[PDB]
């Protein structure tokens, strides 16, 4: 159950697009695939406590003597007051359409979270202990890496992607390989962050190798050996690669140390964080 | 939400041209271009097409942003030499170039076998 | 020697000499009295006070 | 009290930042949907007329 | 209690490929280990009165430049070894790489 | 006291990290002591 | 002494003394640190103390006041750390984390 | 229209210091022990070597923009090999009895030591530096 | 643990219970909620232990 | 409590919060259509035509400095140095 | 033929590794961009989910469709959907497969492009079947079925770019590389102790004279010579992929020559 | 926020995805990195109010600060690893890309400098080109250990009219320091024109970098 | 979940060769480094493709609705 994927890293000063911790990553590997994610909100919402007949009712609410709904459309919910899986739910959709008569319509409802859009995954209704009627309502977001997107190696240095850049443009090895993922060179003394560095020796090794590899703490393997072995592959032991600009093919007058690195794509993703409430 | 229709970057959406043509102020026989939805692709192979020209004094192009498909060329011909036919004709001279690669590679393509 | 003070006036000086294109060849034009006085008289124009009684 | 601690917050948005080497040393890159967010009060101005017009 | 070398680990490569059989087949066991005095559990009240061993091979009785330097095996008196330095670790840090 | 949390299922590894962490409520406590070797992670 | 020995030798081309040179993240302590020894680790400015009686772990003997018993971290961060090295240079940081929390909340109040 | 200096010179050393393009050479005069030369040269164009000799003409004629060829079928001015173009940072030092002079060839330095260049020299920018074998 | 039915459960009899056959379990469902009794770090009984103690103190 | 014009002790230097206070005022009149001063020689922006009607010493404000004790100096904006 | 010269290495249905030699860097990159860039091809940019009992999600699912390449031979024959006057996609601008599986053994029913079928008619042109250079006639394994668990799907294979998304992207690695020898001394070499004894040597460090030691640093020398060596991905043969890429380049200039052109008149 | 320095105003710039974008020389005034870092951006709402954000808090006048009686805004990361790298004597730009680095700096006047060399092959500076992001106007002497007139580890410093004569440009100069080119260019030609600076050195430094290649492996952390 | 079609860095076609590996692995007992460069993956760029992923899918495919 592993959480993050090997991105194929280049420590690099690119196009000026990855300091102070930001990343350029590639943007034709995101739309391959790389670092996408499902992401299932899934809401909840019961029906009335102790009210004597003021019962919540799943339906669909159509305005009578209160009014009182939300802005969202309720064009989705079927006429059991739920949204049916398969059915794109955004803006702020109403999902679990409910009603009270309060001492005839008074909505309270859970509409899609505001920022949040997606489809819906499965709609679910149950019964507790004192026999409340349950809803559960998983909805599903494919999430794509975009700019802002925070992503961290395996060494407590995380960082956002700056800028994708498609294929074309990355910087591109004399194998034609080009790197998911530029970060950038000057992340690395004042950390010390060392780990990342042989780790991502090694991470090159093992895939060239199919060799799982051990980097386990207290081992004896050593950047030395780790190094030999690369160097028997034939790319230079030290992980550096020559490589071309990709705007005019000319070749980087730097050697770019180049090599997979297990990054992790952690949460609290930029369109959760954009809330902008000018009023 | 954000993110520009990737197409915006090939084609062009409306009141755009393809070329805009500025003549430069700050130098005699200079223009600089802007083509929108183009990049270094088509930038960094004009440029060092128009450079190769000597009848050309000044050939540069850049593009100020990632973000956006378009780039700005400046090309500076001698006086007397207009930098649009400059252009013309390093542009025909890339046309031309091409034809011969893909002739030459269509014809090395079949004396292969696989 | 090295204190922090408003003017760098080593900058004003070597913006003379290269907004006057002053040679280190030929001797300067100046008096004495244009000097001495001049600067005399310049300290006079340094205002962070504008008082004009005794104190001040 | 409540409104001296700066709650409800307005005109304002708030976004991860990134790095950007081709905004000048001034500029602030808003996103577009940000910027559709925020609004300025403009007062329509014979100077600025169609542009506001335009806008509208 | 061992009589062929000096001290060494209750644990011998027989134990070992007991546990291994026992990994393949799917009965020797981590109980056993236990109830077979190789393996003990120390709280770190009684690990005061201990002294044990990084590495097996701290107990044995030019160098790469390329590995670290590791401190001596100046004692005869280890009373226990470390099954492996790597388990001092939590399930977080279990993860990081080197 | 909070001595029952939501067990964190964010990531496998981040819920098995969850049912063996551990609490100190309220001399030197924060700090890692020399007899925590091998019992608690020193990371 | 450590420490210098490998910076004079980097080449200028050497990428970590590359960013040095130029001013951009990285100082001295950072070459040290991943090229010629770590250095000594330290808990309220003083060697590792003896936690358990008399002797730092369990893995020493008891009243040993050498480097190694008491926190030197011998090792470059290339060179890997030992488990003691790495509980110890563990110690030293927490000690760092800690009262990076205390001078973050105590300077947090000062400054309002 | 002009040229400034002239002679030929001794290269007593060539410091190559951490470079790889460039030597810092230092010839003596061929004529005057008061002429010396301290000379920062690109050596991948134009490799200079200890005991050389090199005609050291320093000129400054044939600023608007710069041209690349159309005058190097014409005005070629340069019946030399290396042709720097530098600015006068001239410190006419003054020096005890002799008068030592200045230049920069975009951060190559040029530093020229003797006495009769007073009305010889520029003190401004505008002034080439030739090199012929 | 012991009570609960997944611990003689074997793989299928999980996948079948849809209970991920990797789940671990040191855990509690509680109104639906998985809750985790966090391990309470006291100090122990019966021991004796000395204090010194500060200068303005009478002890 | 007023300070006659002669004897004023402040600065004849407009100071850079004056500056970008009428700058400010100046504009925030510029933008509601009332009438301005100098010739728009192509300025739209209100700002930018309050500051060409400083740069052009045609705005028709006073200042007025307070001093600690209450009492002020009055200073015309055309008699204000502006060199900031 | 005077001007840029290709010169085969290998070539296979998947490789074309060649030697572009009297070029402009310029040009060697421009058209290395356009391959892996600007290639027109045909991939599935809409997927119509009708039953999916399947494990994986529906967008999960439609995005390895849109993944798995397509036959893009006549792919000129095709408009983009954008240009073409009809409403969406028709036959003119549009193929139209299907995935209909049902896991209806026991065992695991794994579902392939194979298993795709063009529901729309070609009118003869090559386009739009599921590539399969498997040797097992399976291609691109979409799915997963448990017996019970059913796949019913629409795909619409439209015309795009690299650009537009990589999975309209003919090529698949571009190998590429000039001076083998460093002689234009384009890179400094970093190295521990030797920049020689270090560095591997490359691929093409054969096809070309290691400098002599004596030499002066050839100052003159231009690049020309690039070892490219483009890898398909199959929607289009390899060899089309290079001519395209000097094809669409060749357009593009073409572009522009029309817009200096129709730039003036009215 | 700390410090007058962390609310700044800027241009705003519209601009695709989302995340607010700073200059990166912006950065450590408002002690941000890319990690994560949120910002928070006001859109003053009246017309003085417009005016006092632009007059006062405007980020070109910022750069000197009141804090330490320095610049408090540097050039930095990849812009100043860069700088120092295109400085060296040994580096030299070819016609070609001269060109363009110089078409980069917008404040360019399009005379294409007369290049060091013109010898065997038209080859300038990296400082020459450097040289054009500095204005006229724009002198600095400093010295370092052991900086001569001659300099022999181009050490120190000196620019004169705006062509850096001498001296490795880094932090020294080119950073946020006392004395350094943007304390000069702030002082010697405004606020605005050095704010400008900023831009113009990063643009060309950073298109040279691009070109050029920066990088740091293990290898670079060996003895 | 499943293969990925394609190698993400560059976009070789992969996700036609997972069962024909997990032959090359299995029936024909050969090890994961000789059985990626036999499908071809050569560039460790695709090789990682492969050799990382986790077909956790075979698991999901275990669960009954
Ligand atoms: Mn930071
Ligand atoms: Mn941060
Ligand atoms: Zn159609
Ligand atoms: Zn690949």
């Amino acid at each position: 159950l592993p959480a993050g994927q090997n991105a194929i890293v280049a420590i690099a000063c690119y196009s000026g697009y990855n300091q102070e911790d930001s990343m350029i990553m590639n943007q034709s590997s995101i739309d391959r695939g790389l670092f996408r994610s499902l992401f299932f909100r899934s809401y909840m919402d019961q029906e009335k406590k102790y009210g004597m007949s003021i019962t919540e009712t799943f339906e669909k609410p159509q305005r009578t003597n209160t009014l009182r709904m939300k802005h969202g459309t309720y064009d989705k919910l079927d006429d059991d007051g739920l949204i049916a899986p398969g059915v794109r739910v955004s803006g702020e959709d109403v999902i679990i359409g409910k009603t009270t008569p309060i001492s005839s319509k008074r909505d309270a409802s859970t509409p899609l979270r505001s920022t949040e859009n997606g489809i819906v995954d499965q709609v679910l209704v149950t019964t507790n202990q004192d026999g409340l009627k349950f809803v559960k309502v998983r909805v599903r977001t494919t999430k794509i890496p975009q700019i802002g997107d925070k992503f961290a190696s395996r060494h407590g240095q995380k960082g956002t992607i700056g800028i994708t850049y498609r294929r074309e443009d990355m910087p591109f090895t004399a194998e034609g390989i080009v790197p998911d993922l530029i970060i950038n060179p000057h992340a690395i003394p004042s950390r010390m962050t060392v780990a990342h560095l042989i780790e991502c020796l090694l991470s090159k090794v093992a895939a060239l190798s199919g060799n799982e590899g051990d980097a386990s703490p207290f081992t004896d393997i050593t950047v030395e050996g780790i190094s030999k072995l690369l160097r028997e592959h034939g790319y230079q032991s030290r992980g550096f690669e020559v490589m071309y600009n990709g705007h005019t093919g000319k070749k980087l007058m730097a050697q770019i140390f180049f090599g997979p690195t297990y990054y992790q794509r952690l949460r609290h993703m930029v369109d959760d964080k954009i809330h902008a409430r000018a009023r | 939400m954000n993110a520009p229709d990737r197409f915006e970057l090939f084609l062009l959406g409306e009141g755009e041209s393809k070329l805009k043509i500025d003549p430069d102020t700050k130098a005699p026989n200079a223009v600089v271009i802007t083509f929108e939805k183009e990049d270094h692709t088509l930038g960094n192979l004009i440029r060092a097409e128009l450079l190769n020209d000597r009848k050309v004094l000044f050939a540069a192009y850049k593009v100020e942003h990632p973000f956006f498909a378009r780039f700005k060329l400046r090309i500076q011909t001698t006086e007397g030499y207009d930098p649009k036919d400059a252009l013309k004709n390093a542009c025909n001279s890339i046309i031309n170039k091409l034809g011969a690669l893909k002739t030459n590679f269509e014809t090395e393509w079949n004396l292969q076998t696989l | 020697a090295n204190w922090p003070l408003p003017v760098n006036i080593r900058r004003i000086i070597q913006n003379a000499q290269q907004t006057f294109h002053i040679d280190h060849t030929k001797p300067s034009d100046l008096t004495i009295k244009d000097i001495v006085l001049g600067v005399k008289d310049l300290q006079e124009n340094l205002l962070v006070l504008r008082g004009k009684n005794e104190i001040i | 009290r409540g409104n001296l601690m700066g709650k409800r917050v307005d005109f304002s948005a708030r976004t991860v930042i990134s790095g950007d080497p081709n905004l000048e040393l001034d500029q602030v890159g808003v996103p577009k949907s940000i910027a559709k967010t925020l609004t300025y009060p403009e007062v329509v101005t014979p100077y600025n007329i169609d542009r506001l017009t335009q806008l509208v | 209690d061992e009589s062929l070398g000096h001290k060494e680990l209750k644990v011998r490569k027989g134990h070992i490929a007991k546990l291994m059989a026992t990994e393949y087949q799917d009965e020797y066991t981590w109980s056993s280990l236990l109830n077979e005095g190789l393996v003990e559990y120390i709280d770190a009240e009684e690990e005061e009165s201990i002294l044990i061993a990084m590495q097996p091979e701290d107990l044995e009785p030019d160098v790469d430049p390329a590995k670290r330097i590791r401190v001596s095996h100046h004692a005869t008196t280890f009373t226990h070894c470390e099954i492996h330095p790597s388990m001092i670790l939590g399930v977080a840090a279990s993860i990081i790489p080197f | 006291a909070g001595v029952s949390q939501v067990l964190n299922r964010y990531t496998y590894s981040s819920t098995l990290s969850h049912l063996r962490r551990t609490n100190t409520p309220i001399a030197k406590p924060r700090q890692l002591h020399n007899t925590h070797w091998g019992l608690v992670c020193p990371a | 002494k450590a420490g210098r020995l490998a910076e004079v030798n980097l080449k200028d081309l050497n990428n970590v003394k590359q960013m040095v040179m130029a001013g951009s993240k990285g100082s001295f302590i950072n070459i040290a640190q991943m090229s010629a020894c770590v250095g000594q680790q330290s808990v309220e400015g003083k060697r590792i103390a003896f936690g358990f009686v008399d002797r730092t772990l369990p893995h020493f003997s008891k009243d040993d006041y050498s480097p190694e018993s008491k926190g030197f971290v011998e090792n470059s961060y290339l060179r890997g750390l030992t488990p003691q090295e790495f509980f110890f240079h563990a110690m030293g940081g927490r000690e760092g984390l800690i009262d990076t929390a205390v001078k973050t909340a105590e300077t947090g109040y000062i400054q309002r | 229209s002009n040229t400034l200096f002239d002679d030929i010179f001794q290269v007593s050393e060539v410091d190559p210091g951490r470079y790889n393009k460039v030597c810092r050479i230092e010839a003596a005069s061929t004529t005057q022990d008061q002429c010396k030369l301290t000379l920062d040269i690109n050596v991948e164009l134009f490799p200079v070597a200890a005991q050389d000799s090199l005609t050291v003409t320093i000129a400054s004629s044939l600023t608007r923009s710069w041209r690349p060829p159309q005058a190097g079928d014409r005005s070629l001015a340069d019946d030399y090999d290396y042709v720097m173009y530098g600015t006068a940072y001239k410190f006419e030092e003054v020096s005890k009895d002799l008068i030592a002079v200045y230049y920069s060839f975009g951060g190559l330095l040029m530093r020229l030591e003797g006495n009769y260049r007073n009305l010889n020299n520029l003190k401004q920018e505008n002034a080439y530096l030739l090199i012929r074998r | 643990s012991k009570n609960c039915y997944l611990s003689e459960a074997t793989e299928s009899d999980l996948y079948k219970l849809k209970e991920c056959p990797f789940d671990m379990g040191g855990y509690f469902i509680i109104n639906g909620s998985e809750k985790v009794l966090i391990a309470q770090e006291r100090s122990a009984g019966n021991i004796v232990q000395v204090f010194k103690k500060a200068a303005p103190s009478p002890i | 409590k007023a300070i006659p014009k002669d004897q004023r002790a402040t600065t004849p230097y407009m100071t850079k919060y004056e500056r970008a206070r009428i700058l400010g005022t100046r504009a925030l009149q510029i933008s509601m259509n009332a009438p301005v001063f100098v010739d728009l020689e192509g300025e739209t922006d209100p700002l930018r035509i309050a500051m060409k009607e400083l740069a052009e010493k045609k705005i028709p404000l006073v200042i007025r400095r307070y001093l600690p004790d209450g009492s002020f100096e009055d200073w015309s904006v055309e008699e204000l140095i502006v060199d900031l | 033929e005077e001007g840029p010269q290709v010169k085969i290495r290998e070539a296979s249905k998947d490789n074309v590794d060649f030697i572009l030699s009297n070029v402009d860097l310029a040009m060697a990159n421009s058209l290395r961009r356009v391959m892996i860039a600007e290639i027109p091809t045909l991939a599935i940019d809409s997927v119509e989910v009708e039953t999916n009992t399947t494990v994986l999600a529906d967008e999960f699912i439609a995005h390895r469709l849109g993944l798995i390449p397509l036959q893009s031979m006549d792919i000129e024959q095709l408009e983009y959907s954008r240009d073409c006057f009809c409403e969406d996609h028709c036959d003119k601008c549009s193929v139209v497969l299907t995935l209909q599986a049902f896991g209806e053994s026991e065992s695991t029913t794994n579902v392939y492009s194979k298993d795709l079928v063009i529901v729309s008619n070609l009118m003869g042109r090559n386009i739009g079947h599921p590539i399969i250079q498997d040797k097992e006639g399976n291609g691109v394994l979409i799915c997963k079925l448990r017996k019970g668990q059913e796949l019913k799907l629409t795909c619409v294979a439209k015309k795009g770019i690299a650009k537009e998304h990589a999975k309209w992207g003919p090529a698949a690695a571009i190998e590429f590389e000039y001076d083998p020898w460093n002689k234009l001394k384009h890179t400094d070499y970093w190295y521990e102790q030797d920049s020689a004894k270090e560095w591997p040597q490359s691929k093409n460090c054969e096809y070309e004279d290691p400098p002599n030691e004596g030499d002066p640093f050839d100052y003159k020398a231009q690049a020309d010579t690039f070892y490219m060596n483009v890898e398909s991905v199959g929607s289009i043969p390899v060899d089309q992929v290079v001519v395209r890429g000097i094809d669409t380049l060749q357009k593009k200039v073409a572009s522009i020559l029309l817009a200096l052109t129709q730039m003036d008149q009215d | 926020s700390l410090h007058k320095m962390s609310m700044m105003a800027h241009r705003v710039k519209v601009i695709p995805y989302s995340t607010f974008r700073l200059n990166l020389s912006v950065t450590s005034p408002y002690n941000a990195d890319f990690d994560g870092d949120e910002m928070n951006l006001h859109v003053p709402q009246s017309e003085e109010t417009r005016a006092e954000l632009s007059q006062l808090c405007a980020v070109p006048l910022q750069i000197v600060s009141p804090q330490s009686n320095k610049p408090c805004m540097g050039i930095v990361q990849d812009t100043l690893c860069g700088i120092r790298k295109l400085t060296l004597r040994d580096t030299f730009i070819e016609l070609d890309q001269v060109l363009n680095m110089l078409y980069w700096v917008p404040d360019w006047d399009g005379v294409i400098p007369t290049p060091a060399i013109i010898k065997p092959k038209p080859l300038w500076s990296g400082k020459q080109i450097l040289s054009v992001a500095i204005p006229n106007g724009i002198h600095l002497q400093r010295f370092d250990e052991g900086t001569t007139l001659l300099s022999p580890k181009d050490n120190g410093m000196l620019i004169i009219d705006g062509q850096i004569i001498f001296g490795v440009v880094e932090k020294k100069t080119v950073g946020s320091s006392n004395g350094g080119l943007i304390h000069v260019v702030t002082r010697e030609k405004g606020p605005q024109v050095c704010a400008k600076l900023f831009g113009n050195i990063q643009k060309v430094v950073n298109f040279w970098l691009l070109h050029n290649g920066f990088s740091t492996g293990i290898g670079d952390t060996i003895a | 979940m499943i293969v990925p079609v394609r190698c993400f860095s560059c976009g070789k076609v992969v996700g036609d060769k997972w069962e024909s590996y997990l032959n090359l692995l299995q029936e024909d007992e050969l090890d994961e480094g000789t059985a990626l460069s036999r499908l071809g993956l050569k560039r460790y760029c695709c090789r990682r493709m492969i050799l990382t992923h986790v077909d956790l899918i075979e698991k999901f495919l275990r669960y009954n609705p």
